[PDB]
RNA sequence: AUCGAGAGGA
């Protein structure tokens, strides 16, 4: 989409990668709630995705591997927020059924 | 009033095994007293045209019509939550089309191009400039498919044909073969397309439009993907024939030495058995060890001789275009039609001795040689000898036996897990509650 | 039961039109021509015809199913000239063209019946 | 409690169809029971029964 | 209908090829379908594995 | 005794005799545990290895195992056993003409095919089924092929202008019965 | 067909829209190639074959089980006589557009069967109709105006999928409404 | 199988050593660790062929079976003895003793 | 831009089939003349029967479709009679139909065949084509003493597009490229492929070098007549019923052009 | 049951050419040599006649109702 | 007056269709 | 009564026929009879519009 | 001028790995001048090439004699003069590729770039000064002529 | 019209 050069040096500064995917952590939420219980309990709940998340969108491999510029790295910021939005199982969802 | 075109319906076919059993359709009024399914639907529903019957139900209200549109209609339904993968996919004569038609090699001239277009539903208009320019104005296959491909999707696959050396070698990335697919920005720039990048296993291209395009668009690309590919085939053409069947001379030969090379193996382990010098290999009886090892030999013929037909078949020959496009048919099913049908196996084991100490009156006693306990070694196109005739039926009643038994079992399973599970709901809270209320999970999955 | 009659494929029914054009509204100077009562016999000949008009940029067709009987020609042309003009100059062609090989007919006919 | 069946309605939709249901043996074991032995084709019918004509259903 | 001839079955609107075998009982045609069992003053020894018996011998 | 057999209809010379002759022998399936057969007289020659050298019997011919549907397939050696048994049901499927006096009859539901023709490629054991003479088909000229796509997954495509001509008509009897 | 290979008819095409050879026949059927390989009805290919031969010789042909006298390459070679290509092939022509097909199509003669499935004995359709005395819900079959049974199966699908009003539609309004 | 026997011996080793009875499970090592091998269990039946079903259906079933604290049938024996109404116990089996 | 000059050439012309090539034509033309052949040459068959007594083995419907099946002689007659839809009459007239009647009765111990030629129509240039003054008469059916067979037929104007009784053609061959230098068809093995007979190569070689430049340019064919058209009369009529179709066409686009 | 009227496949008429046929078989023709005799070149129409059977001359066995 | 291989297929045909003659098909009703 | 008549049962407004195939559907069309779609009905409620 | 890089190449081999496609083969080739390896997959059918022919090769993103942007829409009726002309076989494709032989810190001396003719390849790679006009998902032409 | 039986389709 944004027409990256993979062979130019990038205007994405690694901070910004850094505070990025921290900010992002922020807004995928499956247990919502201030108390140490919705606290934890979110945190185990998206672990797995939020260590996947980091290891990927890295400073290290944002600048020698992906080498995205800065518009591009705050548009994979708002696809992957949008997307796991939508991955959120609906209430209603008769999973019982599904799973048998 | 009369129901009329664009009235939706809920389309089923028994059994309801699945959701995807009974999806929403748009009513076209048609002549003929006949329904009319499109192809990729057939999977979702197990059905095919053999004499099949489905049922049609209209919903009475516009409650009940919003309900079926907003959630069953087929569309919706391309993905299952069962496998996060598609439920349905290319399939047939597009399938083995779609796989001829990306080849390297094909060429279109301006009024086939232009005809092709026609059947793009979603076509911009423009005429993209062909591949070849100054000799004649030629389009590829590729380029054609690529205005079929919807958005700007990127999609790595491998054809089934894909050697295993050539991704670490020279030319990783410049295929000699045509095996590797990519997909970017949606252009097909390299690759033939089969079952591996049109079928319903994961990561495909069907699967990426899904996820990356509405249900809308992805809709629109299979429709567009049938009626274009279904409209080159009237040019390009597809058959089988006997011409497919036969192997050359030398493989015949090939085969043939094989065969006596193992029915010699066999006389072999027969005459260490009789005298004695067969030494039971760990845990198992003698009995079971010769079992074992005639099997073994057997096995090794079948394989050996399917491998030596498979690499006779030229790129011309009907079932391999089938077999690498993932049409229909295997490896195996070419193997038995050109080179050998096989042991036949009743319970997992060589034809019994149902008369005493002989499978059939034309055996002489102890005769645990391959003719006499199934082994046939003759094709489909040679033709069966009468014993091997009789040991093939032994072993396909087997196999009609295991479908008519098999169903009350597994039907009762599925309804005794629907009965235990039926009310079990995400609720408001996003946790996973039964009809009592107790807690089963506190968040769905975990 | 339901069998339609055979001669709805070639019939028009009351108030239906022969011919409709349309203007293709994303790209300029196209049109679709929808003909009922037709199949490839027509489509065909008038495709190809249009594709020898060098002022012609797209010419197709298609039965859009095979159970209705009317077909679609889309055509596309330089912005000089006129999709209308070139279907109109490819059925004279045509016209001509069937002239010019029935005369010559006959007159092949008249020489092989006496020398 | 009596055997059913042992009288039928000759099939006449076609010569075949008639010729065959003149040449039918049943087998008393109840078309419900699960066991597959007496429904496998025994060595022995060589000849004597034909290997591929049985019905596809529960029979 | 026995022994007769095709042009004596003719006039009596019968079918030549018809192969008989088969009754008619109200007008309905009713054939007979062959019943198997077991065969009779034979001895079979048989075993299974969960009664209160090793071997059983029975004619 | 084939060049008795061969005049049948002349000397009467029968069946009967052949087995009176002690050529032929009628054994049961508890006999045939004893018996020795030969699958065919080239069985009795002299070989390389002998597998057997006092065989008790012969086989008239090997199709013989076959009933009465099952001998209406060509061929059936080339195929795969389950579409055997699938033929010998949709044989008994078949429209044909079913008997000869049909137009006496009062069949609660009867088909009757127009135009049955016996097969171009047929078994030896069709003679004595009498397929010959009520046959239940027609040699149709089938291609191979895609084409249009209105044949995928078990369709097919037939011609408008052939059944125009009476191909595959058939005519449908029902009756009617009161007091 | 013979060989285990049933399907229904999908369309009807006239003789001119019908592919061609250069001489003028048309197949009166066309089946699919995708049919073959899975099912291994390889008997079917050589009826075909062997007809081909038979409607060109003038002899009904021979297939007759585990008759070695009688292969796939004789057949072929036969054919060739006739000047055809040995394996059946032919060169076919696009019925709408006149262009040579790339694929040359395995045409030939092969013994076709109506089967007693008709699709006008299979029709059926209600809205409103009658209904039994004991329960109220719509008559059993096509003869009494039946409505299709909706059963457990379906019930658990529309659970599946939410479509709690359109369940309470046909497990209530459309069956059974009482107060 | 003799799961509490094998474990104890001596150099066995009692971290990974399993039956494949989840009733033996349940008895020796509770009702968390027949829910670990339920699953383990009807994974392997289920991907033997190489066929997937995602997790999420695997584990809703398993704890099914097993949120009562015991190993719940489904069968008549478990589900219908649940806290369930009749009236959903009486459209699975045992309909008119349930009533 | 413009229209082709092909030529033809008559190389066969007998009472049964005309065989001719036709040079400098699109593929276009000649596949829509081919099928014009086929679906849109007008001839009269029988489309109207009244069965008054049918005492035959055969039922009603069976002779009736039998009738339709017989080719009658139309050369000149077809071309002017109307259509029954254009014409005036409340249902039939000698404008728009030809009568037939047929009354066979047999009283003989002989097996009386029943025949076109037991036909008779009310119009001498419109009779079957076997009864014109070698081949027998086509069977319509068989009759046993005291069965009998009368009927009263109309036989209407149609194409072979609306029923095949109608189609005037027994078989159209038609060939091009013979050779196969513009690899429109390609062979797997070529050399197992007979010549055409329009074939220029010599024995030893399978088919022709690629041409690629050409395009089809010559088209061979071979019009066989089922006897209600003379072969020639088969071929221009098409020519001219695909010439009327274009003109119709023409009339209605004018007519809509000039109403946008 | 009686000679079709046209070849299904390519519309000839060969519902003129039974009795022929039986009149060339009896005088010892070939089928082959007979069918050429009649001018059957395409194998869909010597299809027609070498796969006849003539079932009429066998309803003609039964007396009609009506004398 | 041995049955040589060139004579069998057309020798056990005649035997077979002596036996159809002789027994038919529903001989066993 | 339970399963054969309230946790299923047979329906109004519904219809059954052989399935054949149709390319030219998109996947979520079906082709539907002209006797079925004449005996079939919906309940529209009048309006203006 | 457009033109992004111009050499004469002689055919070193053809179909090494052997025939995989009828109508296409693959060519190995090498510069004269400036000692580029060329893999380039011809419809042979329609532009035959033998073992050792030399020919020219242009690789331009326009065939416009005047500096001039192409739209990608194949229009047959523009009459504006065309480098085409000067050529017998014009192909047009997107460059999907460059690789190099850069590290960490060094730039690269070598690079290959990968192109693709609606699915025939084409990978030109020697000294990277000869290849710095090409760029990833640039439309390229490529202009080909036999020399005596 | 109901009940029962049998034969079939996917
Ligand atoms: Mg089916
Ligand atoms: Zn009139
Ligand atoms: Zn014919």
């Amino acid at each position: 989409i944004f027409h990256i050069n993979p062979r130019l040096p990038s205007d994405l500064h690694p901070i910004k990668v850094v505070e990025g995917v921290k900010e992002l952590s922020k807004k995928l939420v499956i247990v919502n709630g201030d108390d140490p219980l919705s606290r934890q309990a979110q945190e185990n709940a998206t672990l797995l995705f939020n260590i996947h998340l980091r290891s990927t969108l890295c400073s290290r491999r944002m600048a020698e591997e992906f080498r995205l510029s800065g518009e591009a790295f705050d548009w994979l910021l708002g696809e992957i927020e949008s997307k796991f939005n939508q991955a959120i199982a609906h209430p209603g969802e008769m999973v019982g059924a599904l799973a048998a | 009033r009369h129901m009329c075109d664009g009235d939706i319906v809920i389309f089923n076919r028994q059994p309801t095994l699945h959701k995807m059993s009974m999806m929403g359709h748009r009513v076209r009024i048609l002549p003929w007293s006949t329904f009319r399914l499109n192809l990729s639907v057939t999977t979702p529903y197990n059905a095919d045209f053999d004499g099949d019957e489905m049922n049609l139900h209209l919903p009475q209200s516009l409650e009940t019509r919003a309900e079926i549109q907003e959630l069953a209609m087929v569309p919706r339904m391309i993905v299952t939550p069962q496998s996060n993968r598609p439920v349905m996919g290319i399939v047939q004569d597009t399938l083995t089309a779609v796989r001829k038609f990306t080849k390297r090699d094909v060429f279109l001239e301006r009024g086939e191009v232009m005809n092709l277009l026609m059947f793009l539903s979603t076509w911009d208009g423009k005429v993209p400039q062909p591949a070849i320019l100054k000799p004649r104005p030629l389009w590829t296959g590729k380029q054609i498919f690529s205005l079929i491909i919807p958005g700007h999707i990127n999609c790595i696959r491998t054809h089934s044909t894909h050697p295993d050396d050539e991704d670490s070698g020279p030319y990783k990335h410049i295929s000699p073969g045509d095996t590797k697919v990519v997909v970017e920005n949606g252009e097909l720039i390299m690759g033939i397309l089969c079952k591996k990048s049109l079928g319903t296993s994961a990561g495909s291209l069907v699967h990426i439009s899904y996820l990356e395009m509405g249900h809308d668009i992805t809709r629109l690309f299979y429709s567009n993907i049938q009626t274009v590919i279904n409209n080159w085939l009237l040019i390009e053409g597809h058959t089988i024939g006997i011409g497919d069947s036969i192997a050359d001379s030398k493989t015949y030969q090939d085969i043939q030495n094989t065969i006596k090379k193992a029915k010699q193996d066999v006389i072999e382990v027969i005459e260490k058995a009789h005298n004695n010098e067969l030494e039971p290999t760990p845990g198992n009886t003698l009995r079971q060890t010769f079992e074992n090892q005639v099997n073994r030999i057997l096995n090794d013929a079948r394989d050996k001789t399917g491998s030596s037909a498979q690499k006779s078949l030229s790129e011309y020959n009907n079932f391999k275009s089938m077999v690498v496009s993932g049409a229909k048919g295997s490896k195996i099913n070419i193997s038995q039609v050109i080179a050998v049908v096989g042991q036949q196996n009743v319970e997992g084991k060589r034809i019994p001795f149902g008369f005493k100490h002989r499978t059939l009156p034309h055996f002489i006693k102890d005769d645990y040689g391959p003719e006499s306990r199934g082994f046939v070694e003759n094709s489909y196109l040679a033709g069966l000898t009468p014993t091997e005739f009789f040991f093939h039926a032994m072993g396909g009643r087997e196999g009609l036996i295991d479908t008519a038994v098999k169903t009350a079992e597994t039907g009762y399973i599925q309804r005794r897990l629907i009965k235990s599970m039926e009310s079990v709901m995400v609720k408001y809270d996003a946790t996973v509650r039964n009809s009592i209320n107790q807690v089963v999970q506190l968040r769905y999955g975990e | 039961m339901n069998a339609p009659p055979a001669f709805e494929s070639f019939l028009l029914f009351e108030g239906e039109k022969k011919i409709t054009i349309n203007k293709d509204t994303k790209v300029p100077n196209a049109c679709l021509f929808t003909i009922n009562k037709e199949d490839h016999t027509l489509g065909n000949i008038i495709k190809s015809q249009l594709l020898k008009d060098p002022q012609v940029l797209f010419a197709g067709y298609k039965v859009p199913h095979p159970l209705e009987h009317k077909i679609i020609i889309r055509v596309q042309t330089t912005p000089d000239y006129s999709p209308q003009e070139a279907f109109t100059n490819a059925i004279t062609d045509l016209i001509s063209e069937l002239s010019l090989l029935e005369e010559r007919f006959r007159v092949a006919i008249k020489d092989k019946q006496e020398g | 409690q009596a055997r059913a069946g042992v009288s039928q309605v000759l099939n006449r939709l076609t010569f075949a169809s008639t010729l065959s249901h003149l040449r039918r043996l049943n087998s008393p074991i109840g078309r419900d029971g699960k066991l597959a032995k007496p429904r496998q084709l025994h060595n022995t019918l060589w000849g004597m029964v034909c290997p591929a004509e049985t019905p596809e259903g529960h029979a | 209908l026995n022994g007769l001839t095709d042009r004596d079955l003719c006039e009596l609107n019968e079918c030549p090829l018809d192969p008989g075998g088969y009754f008619i009982i109200n007008g309905s045609e009713k054939v007979l379908i062959a019943q198997e069992k077991m065969a009779t003053n034979t001895v079979y020894v048989f075993a299974k594995k969960d009664s209160k018996y090793a071997y059983t011998g029975e004619c | 005794h084939i060049d008795q057999l061969k005049e049948r209809e002349y000397n009467n010379y029968s069946w009967q005799d052949l087995v009176a002759s002690g050529v032929v022998e009628y054994i049961d399936t508890l006999e045939e545990e004893t018996v020795m057969l030969a699958m065919t007289p080239d069985d009795l020659q002299e070989k390389e290895v002998a597998y057997c050298s006092t065989y008790t019997h012969c086989e008239i011919h090997p199709s013989m195992i076959l009933g009465v549907c099952a001998s209406i397939i060509p061929f059936p050696d080339h195929n795969q056993s389950p579409r055997n048994t699938y033929q010998s049901a949709m044989g008994k499927q078949a429209m044909g003409v079913y008997i000869t006096n049909f137009h006496v009859r009062m069949d609660t539901l009867a088909h009757v095919l127009y135009y049955p023709q016996k097969p171009l490629v047929t078994t030896r054991s069709m003679e004595y089924l009498r397929f010959r003479e009520l046959p239940a088909g027609i040699n149709s000229i089938v291609a191979i092929a895609s084409y249009t796509g209105y044949n995928q997954e078990d369709s097919v495509i037939m011609n408008r202008s052939a059944v125009d001509r009476g191909f595959f008509r058939s005519v449908f009897y029902r009756s009617y019965k009161e007091q | 067909s013979r060989h285990g290979q049933k399907g229904t008819c999908g369309i009807q095409y006239r003789q001119e829209d019908m592919p061609f050879t250069c001489e003028g026949i048309t197949p009166d059927i066309i089946i699919n190639p995708h049919a073959i390989p899975s099912r291994m009805t390889i008997g079917h290919l050589i009826e075909c074959l062997q007809g081909k031969v038979s409607a060109n010789k003038g002899e009904i042909g021979d297939a007759t089980p585990f008759n070695d006298a009688v292969n796939v390459q004789k057949i072929s070679n036969l054919l060739s006589d006739y000047g055809y290509h040995l394996r059946g092939n032919e060169v076919l022509y696009n019925g709408f557009t006149g262009r040579k097909i790339t694929s040359q199509i395995f045409i030939g003669p092969t013994y076709y069967q109506r089967l007693k499935h008709m699709v006008d004995d299979k029709i059926h359709s209600r809205a409103r109709g009658p209904i039994q005395i004991l329960n109220r819900q719509p008559m059993e079959g096509r003869s009494r105006d039946g409505g299709l049974r909706f059963g457990e199966m379906e019930r658990d699908c529309q659970i599946a999928h939410g479509a709690a009003q359109f369940l309470r539609e046909r497990l209530f309004e459309a069956s059974d409404p009482y107060q | 199988v003799s799961l509490m026997r094998v474990l104890s011996e001596k150099d066995v080793d009692p971290v990974r050593t399993t039956s494949n009875d989840i009733v033996e499970i349940f008895t020796v090592l509770g009702i968390e660790a027949v829910r670990k091998a339920l699953e383990r269990e009807l994974y392997h039946v289920i991907s033997f062929d190489g066929s997937y079903v995602n997790y999420r259906h695997l584990a809703l079933l398993c704890d099914t079976m097993t949120c009562r604290g015991h190993l719940m049938a489904i069968t008549r024996h478990g589900v219908n003895r649940q806290d369930t109404g009749p009236l959903m116990k009486c459209s699975f089996e045992e309909t008119v003793d349930v009533l | 831009p413009y229209a082709n000059q092909p030529t033809v050439r008559i190389t066969e012309l007998t009472d049964e089939n005309v065989k001719f090539i036709i040079e400098n034509t699109d593929l276009a033309v000649a596949n829509s003349i081919r099928r014009v052949f086929i679906a849109e040459v007008p001839i009269i068959a029988i489309d109207w029967v009244q069965i008054d007594a049918n005492s035959s083995v055969l039922h009603d419907e069976f002779i009736a479709h039998r009738l339709g099946l017989i080719p009658l002689t139309s050369d000149d007659i077809v071309d002017k009679l109307q259509y029954s839809r254009d014409c005036t009459c409340e249902e039939f007239c000698p404008e728009c139909s030809v009568e037939f009647t047929l009354d066979v009765r047999c009283n003989e111990d002989q097996t009386r065949h029943v025949t076109s030629r037991d036909l008779i129509s009310n119009s001498p240039r419109v009779i079957p084509v076997t009864s014109r003054n070698e081949q027998d008469d086509i069977l319509i059916v068989k009759l046993r003493k005291g069965q009998e067979l009368r009927l009263r037929a109309y036989a209407k104007k149609g194409f072979g597009k609306e029923h095949a009784k109608w189609n005037p053609t027994a078989g159209v061959a038609f060939e091009y490229d013979p050779d196969n230098a513009l690899r429109h068809t390609v062979y797997p093995k070529p050399e197992e492929w007979p010549k055409s007979e329009y074939s220029e190569l010599d024995e030893d070689e399978s088919q022709a070098p690629y041409d690629p430049n050409g395009k089809p340019e010559r088209f061979y064919y071979n019009v066989e007549s089922c006897g209600s058209l003379r072969p020639e009369t088969i071929v221009l009529s098409a020519l001219s019923g695909l010439k009327k179709k274009l003109s119709d066409l023409q009339t209605q686009l004018s007519h809509e052009i000039q109403s946008d | 049951m009686i000679i079709p009227v046209r070849c299904f496949t390519c519309g000839k008429i060969v519902g003129n050419k039974w009795e022929a046929y039986l009149g060339l078989l009896q005088a010892e023709y070939t089928e082959g040599d007979a069918l050429d005799a009649l001018g059957l070149k395409r194998y869909c129409c010597r299809r027609m006649l070498l796969a006849h059977v003539d079932l009429i001359e066998k309803l003609l066995n039964y007396a009609p109702l009506e004398k | 007056d041995e049955i040589t291989p060139d004579l069998w297929q057309e020798a056990c045909w005649i035997v077979i269709s002596s036996y159809f003659d002789e027994k038919g098909l529903v001989r066993q009703q | 009564r339970v399963r054969g008549n309230l946790m299923g049962k047979r329906v109004d407004f519904s219809a059954r026929t052989v399935i054949t195939p149709d390319p030219n559907l998109s996947i979520d069309q079906v082709g539907v009879p002209r006797s079925i779609a004449a005996n079939m009905t919906f309940a529209e409620i009048v309006t203006p519009f | 001028a457009g033109i992004l890089f111009e050499d004469i190449f002689d055919v070193k081999d053809i179909d090494p790995e052997g025939k995989k496609f009828d109508r296409v083969s693959r060519l190995h080739c090498e510069s004269e001048s400036f000692k580029m390896d060329l893999i380039l997959d011809v419809n042979i059918q329609i532009y035959p090439v033998d073992l050792g022919d030399k020919f020219r090769l242009v690789i331009a993103s326009t065939l416009y004699e005047d500096g001039t942007l192409d739209d990608g829409e194949y229009n047959p009726t523009d009459d504006r003069p065309s480098r085409a002309d000067q050529f017998e076989y014009v192909m047009y494709g997107k460059v999907y590729r460059i690789e190099g032989d850069e590290t960490s810190t060094e730039a690269a001396t070598r690079l290959s770039a990968y192109v693709s003719y609606g699915g025939l390849l084409m990978r030109l790679q020697g000294d990277a000064n000869n290849l710095h006009g090409f760029e990833v998902d640039s439309r390229v032409y490529l202009l080909m002529k036999k020399l005596a």
